[PDB]
């Protein structure tokens, strides 16, 4: 008989989806809440409470990204560690929780559930590339939260799909975003081995910026910062590419901090040589 | 003294366990009759 | 004319192929002569490094000679405990080669199998819930436990009815974590020394450390040659001392790679109260007797590798005998196969399962050789 | 009885096979195992297995005595001051 | 045409040189063959099994002298041809395999087979009919077509333990089974397996299992299984290690081996308490045939 109730509940979720488009927020949320109470014991066999997660995602839009609504999605998604029998979409739902934490803008808040993200693994190399398409979203989340060396570690993972796309700007940007990490990342044994591996790529060779980036990779004696500002005026606004320029001097929070880092890393280069 | 465990066609190559030493593939001595030597029979083998 | 000359050339080509075979025979003879020169090397184990120049070693037969390394012998890889080749006359190290049959060690290594089926006997209400939850959090993130500062719980105890959760679901956990497991029956661990049992367990723990996913399973921990020895004049509670030693090994000295030494065994008659304290045994999971509806599900899983007439009411067969044992339900299926073997029926009719269930009901009534009770 | 116990492991058991083999070669013979208690006439066979070598010697006598073709022409006379100590398998008839 | 005939004549001259090369190859082989014959004949040949096979093409041989030697060159015989745990002929001083040698087995194993065969009937056993039927399923059904088991997917268990008080006929069922069904019955006892030299008993068990593998219809009966299968001794240092090694050898054949049901083993013990839990294991000796003391109805029939 519980299975019969579940069959009725499966019909309810389809009706609730039609209701969500059919009626305004106040009636639809009440209907979703009423089914939610009945299926508190019931597992999310498909979208049984995944629809509730979509409903809170809808509430976030209704509440103009209210933090409490984002927290409501966070707690329910946190509850659904193994709630959904399907695996691929369940991992995607965990990513949806993470994006809301990034929306909080605490940076640490995304990292707090990034530990839950740490449990998620092998999105890349999954069959059909569907998980790889999802994998692009997970790496995309990493930015300020990832370390300057780490952003490159994710950007190289993002680079594979645009390289398959071979977009004139996006594929070039995908390689460019990984290469720009060296300017903002401090010298290390790991940094040197990584810069050599990225250097010499045929696609990278085409980009003019890669020629500018080679100066740090080689000892190159000393590169004056004032000369670099003339050389990297294009980086601020290429007008042809500039697609990964956000990674460097995008603006202030992720740009001016990068501007100071470039001066520091070249100053570090001057002392090392 | 040693104990025979088996015999082979053509050259007999009888293999004998000495009593603690090893399985020795020893051919029959020149002054012996092959029929007289028998499988599962105690035998005396000169070391030299 | 020209065609006849071509045929003669073909015969010459066949002769050339025979010449190539003769050359191969000459190459084989050259290899055999080269082989004859080598005189072999005594096989021995390095007891210790007396000095960089000389390492003390013992030949396998037993005489020990101090020996010196040869050319590029990689003395770093010549560390004591490595099998070595010793010159027959020179008696000096020639090469480092590690080959050990290790039959007892193999029992202590990866001998235990893992059951691929997620639900061989079903009954996964807490088996894929509480048992999975406690092990998964350290396995996924030991560092998160480190942020809390609590030592990740080393192990959990699956106290349960014998056979239903003991014979089966012992290796089902291995599929749940998707890795092969090490079975601590302890029969291999206790061989000729009561003291060595803890040391051999430490060796198994090191083997467990080698694979981070692999989880130590203390299945049948009480089981031993004859019967487990409790405190007594002839034999004392060596196993209880090993359990106290195990607690020391589990926390501090031997905890790494987020490997869980779960004591998931209902075999021990007595459970240490100190072990029950949070840490050594943070949580205990209780396997439960089947709900009969659950037994019907178990019978279906057991019926999966079965050819049947198709007119089978499994619920009626399950209702007919309340075996309450996953092994007993598996027995019902096997006995039904025996009934099918009678009369040469490849298919098994529902009656054959019911006849087997009646025989199993008699087996359920009479049981022997069970002396293991949790707590 | 003392001769059957030997320093080497199961060396005595080999002798018991020889005892039957000698008995088989002769036609109709009686073997007097006086002081059967000396010939491991008990089977506690505890975990220590101190008597393991003798216990193997006792079992070898039992199988050769009866089972898979027994004495055939051998009559066995065994004399014991304490019958209770004797192992149950030896006491079982057919063997005696 | 004529040029092709001239080319064939030049190849024929090369073939004449090749015949000389073949004689030279034979002569080099003959010298190695003469040494090989002398070494096998010589006393230090010490033919014994290879413990393991190694590659840099290498072999480790334990001679009957119980000394282990590693040979950088595997030997004159082909490396692929050589099998680990197979008899190989060690060199007199080089300790390098020269010949594999004919396969041979312990004389005791050959004696175990009941060539004469027993003379007993299933009918003669009285009051143990249910146990007789269980034994038939364990041994006769695998001996007969296994197709019925195969269609179901069930597999007949290999290894049967009969445990009973001394009077009950554990041997009586075994003797009758061997007489009623002819399948290379083999006699065995825990004492017979035990030998003075360490590992000699293990060889005896291994050879007996090999004899069972050799004959498609094969049954091995081990009475007094407790003697080999005593609770493993915890005596420290000096102990009856050899007997434990024999018990391990039987376990090695039983565990993860003999998946084919052609070979089945029946074992009997007056006391099942002495037997280690390992011998029964899970499937190593799953079959159990308890023999109850005769019931009143059984006693009237037995008398
Ligand atoms: N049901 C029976 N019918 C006939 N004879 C029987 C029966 N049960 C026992 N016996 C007698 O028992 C003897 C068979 O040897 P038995 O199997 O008892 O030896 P065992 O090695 O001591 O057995 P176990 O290993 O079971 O203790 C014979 O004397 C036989 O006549």
């Amino acid at each position: 008989r519980r299975s019969q109730l579940k069959q009725a509940v499966a019909k309810m979720v389809q009706q609730c989806c039609t209701y969500v488009e059919e009626i305004t927020d106040l009636p639809i949320k009440l209907r979703l809440i009423d089914t939610l109470r009945m299926v508190t014991e019931g597992k999310i066999y498909v979208e049984i409470e995944r629809a509730r997660l979509t409903k809170t995602l809808a509430t976030i839009k209704e509440q103009n990204g209210d933090v409490k609504e984002a927290a409501s999605i966070l707690q329910e998604l946190q509850v659904e560690t193994y709630g959904s029998m399907e695996k691929k979409e369940r991992v995607e739902f965990i990513l949806e929780q993470m994006r809301l934490c990034l929306a909080v803008k605490d940076y640490i808040r995304t990292q707090i559930i990034s530990k839950k993200i740490n449990t998620k693994f092998f999105q890349e190399e999954n069959t059909e590339k569907l998980k790889l398409k999802y994998y692009n979203l997970m790496i995309q989340l990493d930015q300020h939260e990832g370390s300057y060396l780490s952003i490159c570690k994710h950007y190289r993972a993002i680079y594979d799909t645009p390289c398959i796309q071979a977009e004139s700007e996006k594929w070039q940007q995908a390689l460019k975003s990984v290469v720009l990490y060296v300017i903002l990342a401090p010298f290390d044994n790991e940094q040197s081995d990584l810069v050599h591996r990225i250097s010499g790529d045929k696609k990278l060779e085409e980009i003019p910026k890669y020629k500018d980036l080679l100066k740090l990779f080689t000892t190159m004696e000393l590169m004056r910062w004032s000369t670099l500002v003339e050389d990297y005026g294009m980086e601020l606004r290429k007008g042809s590419l500039e697609s990964p320029a956000t990674d460097v001097f995008g603006s202030t929070e992720e740009g001016e901090k990068r501007w100071k880092d470039l001066k520091n890393r070249v100053v570090e280069h001057n002392i090392r040589i | 003294c040693t104990k025979i465990i088996n015999a082979d066609s053509e050259d007999p190559k009888y293999i004998i366990n000495v009593k603690q030493f090893a399985k020795f593939v020893v051919d029959l001595s020149d002054q012996v009759a092959p029929t007289d030597i028998e499988e599962g029979m105690r035998v005396g083998v000169d070391r030299n | 004319k020209l065609l006849e000359h071509k045929e003669i050339d073909g015969r010459l080509k066949e002769l050339r192929e025979q010449l190539k075979e003769l050359t191969k025979q000459y190459e084989k003879s050259e290899n055999d002569l080269k082989a004859l020169q080598s005189v072999g090397q005594i096989v021995g184990e390095v007891l210790k490094q007396l000095t960089e120049e000389k390492f003390i070693v013992k030949a396998t037969n037993g005489p020990r000679y101090v020996v010196g390394c040869r050319r590029q012998l990689d003395k770093s890889k010549l560390k004591p405990g490595t099998r070595v080749a010793l010159d027959m006359t020179t008696l000096t190290i020639m090469r480092y080669l590690p080959r050990e049959v290790d039959p007892l060690v193999y029992n202590m290594s990866h001998e235990d199998p893992g059951n691929v089926s997620y639900s061989e006997i079903g009954g996964l209400s807490e088996q894929i819930r509480e048992l999975r939850e406690v092990i998964e959090l350290p396995l996924t993130n030991p560092e998160l436990f480190q942020r809390v500062g609590i030592i990740p719980p080393k192990g959990c105890l699956l106290y349960g009815p014998p056979g239903t959760g003991k014979t089966l679901l012992a290796r089902a956990v291995a599929s749940q974590l998707d890795c092969n497991f090490l079975k601590v029956v302890s029969s291999s661990i206790v061989d000729k020394y009561i003291g060595e049992s803890a040391r051999l367990i430490r060796e198994m723990f090191n083997y467990a450390r080698d694979h981070q996913p692999c989880i130590i399973f203390m299945d049948e921990i009480d089981a031993i040659g004859g019967r487990r020895f409790s405190e007594g004049t002839s034999a004392d509670r060596e196993i209880q001392r090993t359990l106290m030693e195990l607690l020391n090994q589990m926390d501090g000295f031997d905890t790494l790679h987020r490997v869980k030494m779960i004591m998931a065994t209902n075999r021990p008659d007595t459970l240490d109260p100190a072990l029950l304290r949070p840490g050594r045994l943070d949580r205990k999971i209780h396997i439960d007797l089947p709900n009969e509806q659950a037994r019907l599900d178990i019978l279906k899983i057991h019926a999966g590798p079965i050819t049947k007439h198709g007119e089978i009411d499994y619920e009626a067969i399950v209702k007919l005998s309340d075996g309450f044992n996953g092994a007993d339900l598996r027995n019902v299926c096997t006995e039904a196969g025996m009934f099918a073997i009678r009369a040469d029926h490849d298919f098994v009719v529902q009656e054959d399962f019911m006849k087997a269930v009646r025989k199993v009901a008699d087996s359920k009534k009479l049981e022997s050789k069970l002396d293991y009770k949790p707590v | 009885g003392s001769e059957l116990v030997q320093k080497y492991v199961g060396e005595g058991a080999r002798m018991v096979r020889e005892l039957f083999e000698m008995a088989r070669t002769k036609k109709a013979c009686l073997i007097f195992f006086d002081e059967i208690d000396a010939i491991g006439g008990a089977r506690f066979d505890d975990g220590a297995g101190g008597d393991n070598e003798v216990q193997r010697t006792m079992l070898e006598l039992i199988n050769q005595l009866d089972g898979f073709d027994p004495r055939g022409n051998i009559k066995v006379l065994m004399a014991t001051n304490r019958p209770d100590t004797l192992d149950p398998a030896l006491m079982r008839p057919g063997r005696l | 045409r004529t040029r092709l005939l001239d080319s064939e004549i030049k190849i024929m001259k090369s073939e004449v040189l090749r015949v000389t090369h073949e004689l030279q190859a034979m002569k080099d082989k003959i010298k190695e063959n003469s040494e090989k014959i002398k070494v096998n004949k010589t006393l230090p040949y010490l033919v014994s099994n290879v413990i393991e096979l190694l590659d840099v093409k290498c072999a480790v041989i334990k001679t009957s002298t119980r000394q282990t030697y590693f040979l950088p060159v595997i030997g004159l015989v082909d490396a692929e041809k050589l099998k680990p745990g197979d008899l190989v002929g060690v060199n007199k001083d080089s300790y390098l395999i020269l010949e594999t040698l004919p396969t041979e087995y312990d004389s005791r194993v050959k004696a175990m087979e009941v060539d004469e065969r027993p003379t007993e009937q299933y009918s003669d056993i009285g009051g143990l009919d249910k146990q007789i039927q269980e034994l038939v399923e364990a041994i006769v059904l695998p001996m007969n077509h296994k197709e019925k088991f195969e269609n179901l997917g069930i597999q007949p268990p290999k290894g049967v333990l009969m445990y009973g008080p001394p009077g009950t006929g554990k041997t009586l069922l075994a003797r009758a089974c061997a007489a009623q069904t002819k399948a290379t019955f083999l006699k065995l006892a825990g004492p017979q397996l035990v030998q003075m030299f360490i590992g000699d008993g293990a060889k005896l068990v291994r050879d007996a299992f090999a004899l069972a593998k050799e004959k498609a219809p094969s049954i091995i009966f081990i009475d007094e299984l407790d003697a080999i299968g005593t609770k493993r001794f915890d005596s420290e240092k000096a102990g009856d290690r050899e007997v434990q090694r024999t018990m391990l050898e039987l376990l090695n054949q039983l565990d993860g081996f003999q998946p084919n049901t052609q070979v089945k083993v029946i074992a009997a013990t007056n006391r099942v308490d002495i037997l280690d839990p390992a011998l029964l294991r899970s499937g190593r000796l799953d079959r159990k045939i308890e023999f109850p003391m005769p019931n009143e109805e059984a006693r009237a029939r037995i008398m």
